[PDB]
């Protein structure tokens, strides 16, 4: 019986496709995202 | 299954299983809410709340109270809609979208009114 | 038997009430401690930010850690969650914000590369069959600068390694890195205002007497940037711990 | 002590907890071993 | 006199007036006096900071991750970590020096320099 | 209000609100300590302690126990006194000044006595 | 103590105290889980579960219902075994090793059959 059980397990088609041998949440607005900036005390180039 | 078919029986039994699991968690939820439940339990709780809302229906005799006309849902449509609910194909809509409606057309329309999409 | 069951349930509820009240008071004290730690950390943040400002004002802002990459394809998201679980919607809110960030990255043709802090997010993402590159746990209640340093080192190493990566190839480095770094964490604005927020830490945008820089402004800037990133990670960890409490 | 036994405490509360434990141990008594009033007074002291 | 402020990431360490601030920047040893020019420098991997007031014993601090910022009004040492001579235990400073890891060996060397062993 | 009027009702409800807030804060005070409390919480705690001590009175039946004879406080005097207390008009007086006295005159006598 | 001796009485009273504490903590464990208990209470809960299982025994008259032959345990062996249990000696063994066995030799045998070593 144990040998028969193992032989059967050799080719048992599990539900999830694994042998038994042995969303897309809501997007985010960039404006919500906060950017880490570097302060520069000079006129813009 | 011998009388209502295998599909009807399977869908009904899955609905009952989900609702029973929801009722079993009511003790934990009453004290702590769904936040302490596992991911599987959280998903089942959301599914069960949507299912329990969807079992409600705007009845024909309820028009005298609410002023809204009632609706009729074919049996096949009911089985299919609750099959989708159990699978989780409406897990993204708000709960209120399932309250006091008929079939899936009404669900889509109410979801659109509430800002969701089906 | 109904009355006996009701008496047992009353006893159970009373014990639960006592434990929850003790936890609430302990959490009040913990909030006090976390706020104290955040205020203690603030001065170093201010000083290092000032020094970085000064170095930038007298240096060439061409650091590889400072310039938007071309055809970017990967982002490194650091989700910061708790280890314990009795917080109400802390982890849930953090993870909803992280999901929103993932959707935003998808709309921009980026594949999130996930880094997690705390076990609760680990469970959430394991349930969702999402790969977690690296996770750090056990210190969410009281993070120190060592943990922030390690997290920043890992994140910056991955980001730089992403420089040579081309397409799905890892470039000359051999390591497939990321083109951005994001931190999702709970900011503690008030005793009621705790908000999950996403923040791009890398690359850094530029915002607009003479100091004597030695050996040269560029070397000082290069040494200061990683420490600035580590400081910001540490600040995020402290504020997330306060929000959790 | 009964209020505090649910328990990160100030000095007074921790001292109250210790004193309560000591007093609870004090009122324990073996069977068939009554104490004269003076011995009880000394023990409570 | 100048306002010395030894400040770490996790907290502030020490603050007060001083007459002399000796340390070892990457370029070389530097001694800061009350009216030194504004300066920004990186302390060496195993830098040690000696602070001398008016008639008080010097504070010798072993600093890891140090950055020196001198201004006409104040002088600051922003350290990733820093430990004073009194708290520094000689055994650890000796044993952790010259270890496999460069960072730990540098930290041990800084502790030894603070003690005086170098 | 339809029975005792608006002033009495307002003063009584204010006293009840203050005492209820103090009862809420009592566990924090007992377990973590007063110092931890915020400044507004400490102000409310001082006011509530003063109010609760002033609710005590020297009783006619207490003469046999303590030499101090009892006092009869008119209702309107009580209402105005507790309005003043809820307005924080006696926060600066020592707590022991409010124990086992009558009306405002007694409160004065006991305050300038200390 | 007068009839059964000091050791027997002390061991029995300690067992009863542990089991009473476990009964007290049952509800908290069920609702809030185990991690919310203090380390001391976690240790006590593990000890109590093992003690509760060890108080079970494979009785002779019960063989017909389990197929497992019954066992007998001398009083001295019982006292010594439960004194060891209340002291946390067998905390490394799985709690399942203590289920339906006799003396300490049975405990070692069953733990070995489960991998653990007494």
């Amino acid at each position: 019986l144990v040998s028969v059980i193992n032989e059967f397990k050799k080719g048992f088609q599990a539900s999830d496709g694994s042998s038994v041998v042995v969303e897309n949440a809501e997007a985010l607005d960039p404006e919500d995202l906060e950017k880490e900036s570097v302060k520069v005390r000079k006129p813009a180039p | 299954p011998a009388i209502v078919g295998d599909e009807h029986y399977r869908v009904a039994q899955e609905v009952i299983r989900i609702l029973q699991r929801y009722k079993d968690l009511q003790d934990i939820i009453a004290i702590l809410g769904i936040d302490e439940l596992s991911e599987e339990d959280k998903q089942l709780v959301n599914r069960a709340r949507r299912i329990e809302r969807f079992l409600s229906q705007n009845m024909m005799a309820a028009e005298q109270f609410t002023g809204q006309p009632g609706s009729t849902v074919p049996l096949k449509e009911t089985i299919e809609a609750f099959d989708k609910l159990t699978k989780g194909e409406f897990d993204h809509l708000p709960e209120q979208a399932f309250f006091l409606i008929g079939g899936l057309d009404d669900l889509a329309k109410k979801a659109e009114s509430l800002g969701a999409k089906l | 038997a109904t009355l006996r069951e009701l008496r047992g349930r009353i006893r159970s509820a009373g014990s639960i009430k006592k434990i929850t009240k003790a936890q609430e008071l302990i959490a009040t004290s913990r909030i006090a401690k976390a706020q104290a730690r955040v205020e203690a950390a603030r001065p170093y943040a201010a000083e290092i930010t000032n020094m970085l400002t000064e170095l930038a004002g007298a240096s060439a802002l061409d650091h590889p850690l400072l310039v938007e990459r071309k055809q970017p394809k990967r982002a490194g998201v650091l989700v910061v969650s708790s280890d314990r679980g009795l917080c109400g919607a802390y982890n849930a809110n953090v993870l909803r914000r992280a999901e929103e960030l993932f959707s935003l990255l998808r709309d921009e043709g980026k594949d999130p590369v996930l880094y997690v802090v705390g076990r609760k997010a680990l469970g959430y993402f394991s349930f969702r069959q999402r790969t977690v590159v690296e996770s750090w746990t056990g210190f969410s209640e009281r993070p120190t600068y060592e943990n922030a340093r390690e997290i920043a080192d890992t994140l910056v190493n991955a980001f730089m390694a992403g420089a040579d990566d081309e397409g799905d190839d890892a470039g000359a480095d051999g390591i497939l890195g990321v083109d951005e770094l994001h931190i999702v964490f709970t900011e503690f604005r008030s005793m009621l205002s705790q908000t999950a927020v996403a923040r791009r830490a890398a690359p850094m945008e530029v915002e607009y007497t003479l100091y004597s820089f030695e050996p040269d402004p560029e070397t000082l800037f290069d040494a200061l940037l990683p420490r600035y990133i580590a400081t910001r990670v540490y600040a995020a960890l402290l504020e997330a711990a306060a929000s959790e409490s | 002590y009964r209020e505090l036994e649910a328990f990160d405490l100030d000095a007074a509360s921790k001292a109250q907890l210790d004193r309560g434990a000591r007093l609870v141990e004090l009122l324990k008594q073996p069977q068939y071993s009554p104490l004269a009033v003076e011995e009880q007074v000394v023990a409570i002291f | 006199d100048l306002n010395v402020e030894i400040v770490a990431v996790e907290r502030e360490l020490w603050s007060g007036p001083a007459t002399f601030v000796f340390t070892r920047t990457t370029a070389g040893e530097i001694g800061i006096l009350p009216r030194h020019i504004p300066l920004v420098a990186q302390l060496v991997d195993d830098a040690m900071v000696r602070v001398e007031r008016e008639g008080e014993d010097d504070l010798r601090i072993a600093v890891d991750g140090g950055f020196l910022s001198v201004t006409e009004e104040t002088v600051r040492i922003l350290v990733e970590n820093a430990q004073f001579e009194s708290e520094i235990d000689a055994d650890a400073a000796k044993e952790d020096a010259a270890s496999d890891d460069e960072r730990t060996a540098a930290w041990g060397r800084a502790r030894l320099r603070a003690l005086g062993q170098i």
